RNA sequence: ACCAAAGCUAGCUCAACAUACUAAACAAAUACAAAAAUACACCAAAAUAAAAUAAAACAUUCACCUAACAUUAAAGUAUAGGAGAUAGAAAUUUUUAUCCUGACGCUAUAGAGAUAGUACCGUAAGGGAAAGAUGAAAGAAUAAAAUAAAAGUAAAAAAAAGCAAA
RNA sequence: ACGAGCUACCCAUGAGCAGUUUAAAAGAACCAACUCAUCUAUGUGGCAAAAUAGUGAGAAGACUUGUAGGUAGAGGUGAAAA
RNA sequence: CUCGCACACGCUUACAUCAGUAACUAAUAAUAUACUGAUAAUUAACAACCAAUAAACCAAAACAACACUAAAACGUUUAUUAAUUACAUUGUUAACCCAACACAGGAGUGCACCAAGGAAAGAUUAAAAGAAGUAAAAGGAACUCGGCAAACACAAACCCCGCCU
């Protein structure tokens, strides 16, 4: 009576069934039954240039590590926005309306890689 | 696991005894 | 690496997933519980690598150093001082190296030792008044420090060659960060120049 | 004839008859797959 | 082994074809012509960094073809593997 | 029949201890307290039994009476069936009738 | 420059090989994105050599040369994809203020459940979808006796826990009597 | 509370140390002892 | 990039980037004899042909020319030893042929010394005298050596 | 002398208190033939519970029978019933707050089925097990210490005659 | 509640029937593949919870048979054997 | 002595190499495709996945010339728009499946009767009874319920009951 407890694969099935393991799919069906793969939807890899830049993977037993703090919204404003709000609330130039100057984005869709969608993968 | 002290005393006895009729005592 | 255990199980001073311990339990069997007194995390005063005193056994009053510690069963080894005598070295034509071995022994029969009188003293944690968290004895009223002993991994700190793949102290400690609102996404893509124009369609999400 | 045979083996009467989205087009399958969770079965359907 | 070209090993039915059957009576031939498919292109190799292949694909085609073909031709004119070939 | 070889472990337990020193001690409240509360009241149990008594079938009866609503399915069903298996065989079974 | 996968051929006959420390989460946060970026390719080569490694030992049955290092790598990948995820979750923290990547809602599923379903990119709305309207995201009312066992046997389970967790209090109490 | 018989064994035996010195399986199975010792008796 | 969803795609959309890739790839020796162009790897499930050239020819800077892939099956027939299952996981096999005729063929990651040889051998024949020494002598039939007289 | 035997633990059972009630894990994929990123839709629904039983049969009837209203009494009362079996209120009354919670419940054929709804039997709904015993240390296996007591065998086949014994 | 993956009957979609006799692909004839199971002998805790050997009937049709779907028990289905 | 090779369905690593088998699997050994451990493997061109919207279409497949009745599966061009751009995903092992079993049973399709597959006897002796086969003087159904079975025969007639397949 088969085996339940076996995952459901392609390899089990008849010809009909074709499942995919996972893979993302990269064109679609063309005119005359072929496959017409896009290069739109090939991920490209971006790798930068490790001859002249200078670090390795292990870490020097000597060197010592730090207090953790892992970072945090409130930090990351203090150490980013602070300043400019600070100096212009003293100058007089803060304006409560437009905070574009300030690093600040009222809508994503504007941008090329969105956060809350996450449009970037990695 | 059966509860009780005097199964084991009168075992033992019995096992005083089997040990006296294995070996006999000078 | 962790290695999974089953809920009740019996610790004999080998490593778990060691083929000492596998070839001493396998995983197939279970063995009864002991009975074993908890002690918290808090109030366990005993470490690996302090002078403690044996108070119970074939030897009593003898002074060791202790290398393992084994906080499940709550037991503490000292270095060569409760011995039973074991061969290793076992073949057929031949047995060889007989070796001194430590039983294990739990914390009742030990008290930890200030180092100035060389006498066993009960011992309790307090807080003084730098902030730190130093063992105090009862009877002495001395503060006894702690035992800074070497690593599993035996390498010291203090002399180390670096290789071909290990990264300088400075390069490690070097501060490259500009904490700017804009992703590495965004970074890297305006770092190397990356062009992109055309906008993403609108995705419904559901 | 000879017996003991009833069984003859197709994934696609098996995923068709017992599978998942067959249990769950029916409230009564519906009901089948709750009472084997609440049995705590390792496999609700094939 | 030439599963390593790769080559796959499939069973069907056995033919021997010149073009024709046996009763015809032109058992002999002049030329062949073999257009490149799409797949083969210059610019498909190209762009599959592939500068030999050109002229692989085909030494390829013709070393199959034109030996299928003149095999054909023994093989009507009754020459097989203990006949040899006369000429 | 095979009894155990090693002697036991005896249970050295104390007459002197604080329950068996400490065990009925207020039995007589309303005797030697001017009656203002019951021995009742005393009794650490079920909501229940507390000062009650009575055979099974009353028991399962009273249980399904004052704590039904919270028994759980599976104990209701089960005291459902205890109490129509003990009232057939309370009325319908016997000897002496 | 098919080599990296390999190590250099001095210490491929070696039995031991010492490397540095796995890299420090405070140690990640002092770099800037492209050198987290480069950082990233500089492991992955490091991973793919001792992977090779690790497989080339299984396959000629003797030891790997120190296999801590993996260990030492795949920390240093998860400190730096760690590092990584605190900076975009807290720039998005400032900027739209969202606490998931992924938009989700908490449904009540067929089963009676209570299940956070992350949602997907469709290229059509919701009502016009024949795949999404088949789905059913309600309970029925036969559902509710089911949802009702359900809470009755975790209830059952916790009770004996805690039932259990006395139990062996007592029993370490009268074993050792040092109060 | 649940009560069980700790005694057996002397119960049997009660009965075959009257049985030693019979023929068979009466000696030892305790079935058949039983119905041979009193059928002695 | 493996294990994150990825954006959908319409007509006009920008490209898929992958900055930080995810996969990892293993280079493995042939079981079975392969001719000089071709590399042998295992890669995990979500690998497309297409993805490890392009690893290849980024990461790597390998002129590969063809890729072809196939999906490994792991045994599920081993039983605990409390009769559950035990599956090994499965796993890609691809094979890369190169294009401008660079030649791989696998080296010895595993060469043994000589020194380390000869010093194993003298160890064992340590042991082999050792043994020896340790064999009691016939002609005292069992009686301990230990004392003098 | 083999086969065997012995442990005290894993854990359950009944309550009480109690927040207030579908645990844990969710990075990805999950109701395409579940665990398969990606296309013009359809979506959804309710209708009294019945019978085995008792009335020594069985037709009207047959307490509980998955609808919260508790206790002390009225009261097994008035009533309803092939006025048979049986069913059965209400009007009217009593109930003092918290702590003092653990066990004249079990110890591996017992206590939950559970080491587990897992192996295994079933197309499916479903049914559903048995299985542990050394010590402080086995990083003390030329390893040591306590029963050698069930049926079954061996040590040790049988010698006229008979419920096998007296 | 679950069952038409065996079987009873349908809806789709396919695949087989060589030779011989005849104006015939005629619910004709001989006989294979193929489908049933007439008779006998073994088997009866068996090779088998219905089989083996010999012998038999049809074999261009109201024939077998692959895949898949449908009809569900106060019922389905039935060239009625309950 | 001759159920072979492959595909579809179904099984799920049981396949291949090395090493071991005191014991576990083969209803017994030898050893190993059926046990144990480790390591590898099946690479697409074959197969799956692989456009609709309107319109001209009565005229069978049976070597199809042309016919019969039971009226018959199987696609063209015309127009409209169909992302245009190397390399996508998936099945590639086996002595295998359903029968509690390494079971004399069941099992669809394409080409063959061998160029491929295999072994009825573990070793003796040759008693009775039992199964299978061959042969038989004279007789030829006298045996039996019945010419059941067997046989160098393999034919010719009369009834009963149902027309027949
Ligand atoms: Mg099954
Ligand atoms: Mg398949
Ligand atoms: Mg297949
Ligand atoms: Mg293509
Ligand atoms: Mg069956
Ligand atoms: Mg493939
Ligand atoms: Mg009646
Ligand atoms: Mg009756
Ligand atoms: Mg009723
Ligand atoms: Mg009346
Ligand atoms: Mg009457
Ligand atoms: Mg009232
Ligand atoms: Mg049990
Ligand atoms: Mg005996
Ligand atoms: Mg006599
Ligand atoms: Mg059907
Ligand atoms: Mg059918
Ligand atoms: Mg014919
Ligand atoms: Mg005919
Ligand atoms: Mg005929
Ligand atoms: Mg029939
Ligand atoms: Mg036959
Ligand atoms: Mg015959
Ligand atoms: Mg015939
Ligand atoms: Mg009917
Ligand atoms: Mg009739
Ligand atoms: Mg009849
Ligand atoms: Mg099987
Ligand atoms: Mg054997
Ligand atoms: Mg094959
Ligand atoms: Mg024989
Ligand atoms: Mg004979
Ligand atoms: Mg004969
Ligand atoms: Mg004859
Ligand atoms: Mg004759
Ligand atoms: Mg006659
Ligand atoms: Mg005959
Ligand atoms: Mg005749
Ligand atoms: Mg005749
Ligand atoms: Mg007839």
């Amino acid at each position: 009576g088969a085996d339940r407890m076996s995952k459901w694969t392609s390899k089990r099935g008849p010809r009909t069934f074709c499942k995919g393991r996972g893979a993302k799919g990269t064109g679609f069906h063309g005119r005359d039954g072929k496959f017409v793969q896009i290069k739109e939807m090939i991920p490209e890899l971006v790798v930068p240039e490790l001859a002249g830049f200078k670090l390795k993977p292990y870490v020097n037993y000597r060197a010592p590590e730090g207090t953790d703090t892992p970072l945090t919204a409130k930090q990351l404003f203090l150490e980013t926005a602070a300043p400019a709000i600070e100096k212009d609330f003293k100058a007089g130039t803060f304006d409560p309306e437009h905070l574009e100057k300030y690093g600040f984005e009222p809508t994503q869709e504007g941008k090329l890689f969105q956060l809350y969608p996450k449009n970037f993968p990695r | 696991a059966k509860k009780g002290f005097r199964a084991a005393y009168r075992f033992q006895k019995e096992l005083e005894r089997w040990r006296l009729l294995r070996c006999p005592p000078p | 690496s962790k290695v999974t255990l089953p809920p009740n199980y019996r610790y004999g001073m080998s490593r778990p997933g060691s083929l000492s311990d596998k070839r001493k339990n396998p995983p197939g069997t279970r063995r009864r519980r002991v009975p074993v007194e908890p002690i918290s995390d808090e109030d366990w005063h005993l470490f690996c690598g302090d002078k403690v005193e044996i108070l119970e056994g074939k030897d009593a009053g003898k002074q060791g150093k202790v290398v393992q510690v084994i906080r499940q069963r709550n037991w503490v080894v000292v270095e060569g001082l409760n011995t039973h005598y074991r061969y290793v070295g076992k073949t057929v034509d031949y047995r060889g190296t007989m070796i001194p071995s430590e039983a294990p022994l739990l914390h009742n029969q030990v008290k930890l030792v200030d180092p100035t009188d060389r006498k066993p003293t009960d011992v309790e944690w307090r807080f003084t008044e730098a902030g730190e968290r130093v063992r105090v004895s009862t009877r002495s009223g001395r503060i006894i420090p702690k035992p800074e002993f070497p690593r599993a991994d035996g390498i010291v700190p203090e002399t180390w060659i670096d290789g071909p793949k290990d990264t300088s102290v400075e390069d490690a400690l070097e501060k490259t960060y500009v904490p700017r609102l804009k992703t590495l996404e965004e970074e890297v893509m305006e770092a190397m120049g990356i062009q992109e124009t055309r906008r993403h369609k609108k995705v419904y999400w559901y | 004839k000879a017996r003991g045979n009833e069984y003859q083996p197709s994934n696609i009467k098996r995923k068709h008859k017992h599978g998942w989205v067959r249990r769950l087009r029916t409230p009564t399958g519906v009901q089948v797959i709750l009472r084997r969770m609440h049995k705590g079965r390792k496999s609700l359907s094939h | 082994k030439p599963d390593k070209l790769p080559l796959f090993k499939r069973q069907y039915e056995n033919t021997i074809f010149i073009g024709s059957k046996t009763a015809d009576p032109l058992c002999y031939g002049h030329t062949q012509f073999h257009l490149l498919p799409d797949k083969l292109k210059r610019e498909k190799l190209l762009k599959q960094n592939c500068a030999d292949q050109i002229e692989v694909v085909f030494r390829a085609n013709a070393i199959a073809s034109l030996f299928a073909w003149t095999g054909a031709q023994a093989m009507y004119q009754g020459f097989w593997s203990e006949a040899d070939v006369t000429r | 029949f095979h009894v155990r070889v090693t002697l036991p472990p005896r249970k050295v337990v104390d007459r002197w201890n604080e329950k068996r020193a400490m065990f009925g001690v207020y039995d007589n409240i309303g005797i030697l307290g001017n009656f203002e509360k019951h021995p009742k009241e005393l009794i650490k149990g079920p909501i229940w039994l507390r000062g009650w008594k009575g055979n099974e079938l009353q028991r399962c009866i009273r249980k399904k009476r004052m704590v039904g609503n919270r028994m759980f399915i599976d104990d209701l069903h089960n005291l459902n069936k205890r109490i129509s298996y003990l009232y057939k065989h309370f009325n319908r079974h016997g000897k002496y009738r | 420059g098919l080599e990296e996968f390999f190590d250099d051929p001095k210490n491929w006959g070696e039995e031991k090989v010492k490397s540095g420390a796995s890299w420090t989460c405070q140690q990640l946060r002092n770099k800037s994105n492209e050198d987290l970026h480069k950082l990233w390719y500089v492991l992955l080569k490091e991973r793919n050599m001792l992977l090779t490694l690790e497989q080339e030992a299984k396959r000629q049955r003797l030891p790997m040369p120190s296999p801590e290092r993996l260990e030492k790598v795949v920390d240093s990948m998860d400190a730096l994809d760690k590092v990584v995820q605190e900076r975009e979750d807290a720039l998005r923290l400032l900027q739209t203020g969202q606490e998931k990547a992924r938009p989700g809602a908490w449904r009540r599923d067929i089963f009676g459940r209570i299940i956070w379903h992350k949602f997907k990119q469709w290229p059509i709305p919701w009502y016009l979808n024949k795949k999404y309207n088949r789905k059913r995201f309600f309970a029925m009312p036969y559902v509710e006796r089911f949802v009702r066992m359900r809470i009755e046997k975790q209830a059952r389970i916790k009770a004996r826990k805690r039932s259990l967790e006395r139990k062996k209090e007592k029993f370490l109490q009268e074993k050792f009597p040092h109060l | 509370l649940r009560s069980r018989v700790t005694d057996r064994y002397w119960r049997v035996q009660e009965v075959l140390k009257h049985a030693r010195h019979f023929r068979g399986r009466k000696n030892r199975c305790y079935r058949l002892a039983v119905r041979a010792v009193t059928r002695a008796f | 990039a493996r294990n994150v969803l990825y954006p959908l795609y319409q007509l006009g959309n920008p490209q898929l980037r992958v900055f930080r890739t995810n996969f990892f790839i293993q280079l493995v020796r042939p079981g079975t004899a392969q001719p000089e162009d071709t590399v042998q790897f295992r890669i995990p499930m979500e690998m497309t042909r297409v993805d490890l050239r392009n690893y290849l020819e980024r990461i790597y800077n390998v002129p590969v020319a063809a890729v072809r892939t196939r999906v490994q099956y792991g045994s599920n027939r081993r039983r605990d030893h409390r009769n559950i299952r035990i599956k090994k996981p499965d796993y890609k096999v691809a094979y890369v042929q190169l294009a401008l005729g660079q030649t791989f063929t696998f080296p010895d990651l595993f060469p043994e010394r000589k020194g380390a040889s000869v010093d194993v051998d003298v160890r064992d024949q340590v042991l082999e005298d050792q043994r020896q020494k340790h064999s009691p002598d016939p002609r005292r039939g069992g009686v301990p050596g230990w004392f003098g007289l």
